[PDB]
């Protein structure tokens, strides 16, 4: 139709809400087109791979994990969703990979061994001290690592969003993390992707 | 002062492009090879600053970032002249699409061939595996620079593709791997890729 892109998504899945979070913050009109939703012939025309999500435009179609939100945020410049200075920036892009290689991981720990017998409560126990260990290293600062919102809360967020539907939900015990959850979960664009 | 710090290995193949992106970029780099043994002191100061002692490593007095894909960016932020991507966003994400295959298809494989304990039968179904696509690889790096010099005939920026895929192709020959193709521009392509004046002074 006349909207700038169409964003194939896939329920309960953090790339999907990474998309959606950043195509928000940039307030370009997507459309939203969820996935099974959608016939299995056509599931298999716009991404052969089954990879979700997918960013469509008239010229263009991007459906890389690794590199789609780097290009929702050259693509659509404003607002900048990286750090102004330039070490700053510097480590938000590594730890984008940090988050990707060692953070994501964990949720599929979740979903692909809940198939052991007392395996979840183990791992509920390693993720809440990795964060308690980390609410005391990180502390005084708006977002992450930042001044300003950046893709590093998006990463996180739909991180968020995810493991909040698996059971392990974000207390006060977390408490220097817990607000920076409520300050994310404010947002709007954070916020029309949790419902 | 630009006190640039680059932990690297002698014949590592990503210590090799970083390298010859910071000569293209003249900046101020120290280079350090951890596996000579004089450089003791500075490995130690390595496994303290990376998980794993990654190779290589940029380290400044600031930060210390380790992944390929993130070095380079950085590299970007520090010395913004050449550009090593084109400048519209399309052309970047692809560059970046085409910089993961490249690395997990060869970069990848080039050092899992260098393991002493991988059995023969692994390796050579290894080389294998990089001979399949070598050629298509080489094919469309060469299709996204020409596309990317002529949207912006102005821009003149370098190829970063270009420049890792000579590696391979370098790395090719170390390791006795046949370049598959009995094209004749091919090879005088290639030819002429591993005789650019930059390439030969990081070898
Ligand atoms: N030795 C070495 N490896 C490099 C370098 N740069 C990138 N890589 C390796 O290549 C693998 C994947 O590279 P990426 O292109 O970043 O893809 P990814 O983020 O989805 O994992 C990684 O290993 P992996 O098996 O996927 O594990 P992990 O790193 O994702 O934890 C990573 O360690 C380098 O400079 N030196
Ligand atoms: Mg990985």
């Amino acid at each position: 139709s006349n909207a700038m892109v169409t964003l194939y998504t896939t329920k309960y899945c953090p790339y999907s809400l990474r998309a959606r979070i950043a195509l928000a913050e940039k307030k370009m009109s997507t459309d939203i087109v969820e996935a099974g939703d959608l016939e299995p012939a056509m599931i298999k025309k716009i991404t052969p791979n089954g990879v979700f999500p997918v960013l469509m435009e008239k010229d263009y179609s991007i459906n890389n994990r690794k590199a789609l939100l780097i290009y929702i945020d050259e693509r659509f410049p404003a607002p900048s969703l990286l750090p102004n200075v330039v070490n700053e920036r510097i480590k938000i892009r590594l730890s984008l990979d940090k988050i990707d290689n060692e953070w994501y991981p964990v949720l599929d720990q979740i979903r692909k061994h809940r198939s052991d017998q007392k395996m979840l409560e183990s791992m509920f126990k390693d993720l809440k001290e990795s964060l308690l260990a980390m609410e005391k290293a990180f502390t005084g600062s708006e977002f992450f690592i930042s001044s300003g919102f950046t893709l590093a809360d998006c990463y996180i967020a739909a991180l968020i969003i995810c493991l909040e539907a698996e059971g392990f939900i974000i207390d006060d015990e977390y408490g220097a993390i817990y607000e920076y959850k409520k300050r994310l979960f404010a947002r709007d664009s954070v916020k029309k992707a949790n419902i | 002062s630009n006190a640039m710090l680059l932990y690297t290995k002698k014949d590592d193949i990503y210590s090799d492009i970083v390298r010859m992106i910071l000569l293209i970029k003249g900046a101020n780099a120290k280079i350090v090879d951890v596996s000579k043994e004089e450089n003791s002191k500075h490995l130690e100061e390595l496994n303290i600053i990376t998980p794993n002692g990654n190779i290589p490593t940029l380290s400044t007095d600031d930060f210390a970032v380790y992944r390929l894909s993130v070095i380079i960016e950085a590299i970007e932020d520090l010395y913004p002249f050449p550009p090593m991507f084109p400048v519209f966003p399309k052309q970047r994400a692809n560059a970046r699409i085409l910089l993961e295959y490249v690395n997990k298809t060869f970069l990848q494989n080039i050092i899992k061939l260098q393991s002493p304990d991988l059995d023969e039968k692994q390796a050579n179904e290894i080389k294998m595996l990089m001979q399949r696509d070598i050629i298509s690889t080489y094919k469309k790096i060469v299709s996204e620079r020409e596309v990317n010099a002529e949207s912006n005939p102005d821009a003149q920026n370098i190829n970063v593709l270009t420049l890792i895929i000579t590696f391979v192709f370098y790395y090719f020959i170390k390791l006795k791997i046949s370049i598959p193709t009995k094209d004749k521009n091919i090879i005088k392509e290639i030819k002429e890729l591993l005789s650019e004046p930059n390439f030969i002074k990081t070898i």
